């Protein structure tokens, strides 16, 4: 059997389900038009929840509106929320939206987005409201990959590429149904850890013993090390990028690694936190990381990035 | 413990910002 068990791993956010569509975009046919028509709804959801996320901050936060006209607005998105739930986007929601995005107080509270917790499809949705406000409306593929889905248990998907049979599991956070959860950890070829960069400016939140990044560490530490992983390629999904190189420009590195003394380029950090991973591999001559740089929700460098992942695994298994 | 740290912490995503399919 030339088969390939893939298990990705890495804390929620971190981009595993958008790694997992993405292969079917790529590797699979992709969506067609009717399953983008299924979310439609998903789209519109996500749409209406990333907003609410941002006025409910602004109370906690205390940030007054630009005007304050918009405070009707934000008593009437509440009324309309569930407006959209099988259908379309009344021109009177569009209007809530577009109005309350465009206002000031909200925009700032959309860059303190590291004090609370905002969804990093917020943006991207919000700022083609326009679009998706169209009754003739079908999503893109763009927009299916964009969407944020709960799933309630493990989530696989399946596709031949380069003549071998791959089984990627995005294991999820659901412990129901537990023998086959645990059998996702076993035999696999390649173990796909995926770290959001760009949460590395997030404040530390009131329900956490340290900062996401370590956390995101200490996971690492355990997968690594763990000794049913000795004969199980890790590859290392430093996700985010595009988020995390403008975020840097203006946040210090320091936020997150108090010790560091170096620059707050995005080259000189990225290195940093590569390093700081890769230095929790504790058998180092038995083994070696294979870090990559990524944006998961750009198909071209994800489908460059898993192709070099491909052949790594080829030139492997001709130590036959 | 291994299993259960990686079940917490994939865990922690925004549900209230998620939806059902
Ligand atoms: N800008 C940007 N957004 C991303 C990237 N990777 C994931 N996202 C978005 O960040 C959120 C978390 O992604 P998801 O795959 O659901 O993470 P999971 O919780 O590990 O499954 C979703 O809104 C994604 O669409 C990235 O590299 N850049």
């Amino acid at each position: 059997a030339r088969e390939v068990k893939l298990l990705l791993l890495g804390a929620g956010e971190s981009g595993k389900s958008t790694i997992v569509k993405q292969m079917k975009i790529i590797h699979e046919a992709g969506y067609s038009e009717e399953e983008c028509k299924q979310y439609k709804a998903v789209v519109y959801s996500n749409t209406i929840q990333s907003i609410i996320a941002i006025i409910r901050a602004m109370g906690r936060l205390k940030i007054d509106f630009g005007d304050s006209a918009r405070a009707d607005d934000a008593r009437q998105l509440f009324v309309l929320a569930g407006a959209a739930e099988e259908g379309f986007m009344t021109a009177e929601l569009a209007g809530v939206i577009k109005r309350l995005w465009k206002d000031s107080g909200v925009q700032a509270c959309f860059n303190r987005s590291r004090e609370y917790q905002l969804n990093d499809s917020a943006a991207y949705y919000l700022n083609d409201l326009d679009r998706i406000a169209q009754p003739n409306y079908i999503p893109t593929q763009q927009d299916v990959l964009r969407t944020r889905v709960k799933t309630t248990g493990i989530v696989e998907t399946h596709f031949t590429f380069k003549d071998l049979h791959f089984k990627m599991f995005d294991v999820g956070g659901q412990r129901s149904e537990r023998k086959k959860w645990i059998h996702c950890f076993e035999g696999v070829t390649a173990i796909i850890f995926c770290v959001a960069l760009s949460d590395y400016d997030l404040v530390l939140a009131e329900d956490e013993e340290m900062n996401r990044m370590h956390e995101s560490m200490k996971l690492f530490d355990s997968i690594c090390n763990n000794k049913w992983f000795t004969d199980t390629s890790i590859i290392l999904f430093l996700n985010k990028k595009d988020l995390f190189e403008e975020k840097i420009k203006k946040s210090p590195l320091t936020i997150c690694y108090p010790e560091y003394a170096g620059s707050n380029t995005y080259e000189e950090a990225a290195a940093y936190i590569q390093c700081q991973f890769e230095d929790l591999n504790k058998r180092k001559d038995t083994k070696e990381i294979y870090t990559h740089f990524t944006c998961a929700t750009d198909t071209k460098n994800v489908q460059f990035v898993f192709d070099a992942v491909t052949d790594v695994i080829i030139k492997n298994n001709l130590k036959d | 413990d291994f299993f259960s740290l990686i079940l917490r912490s994939q865990a922690k995503r925004m549900d209230e910002q998620r939806v059902l399919l």
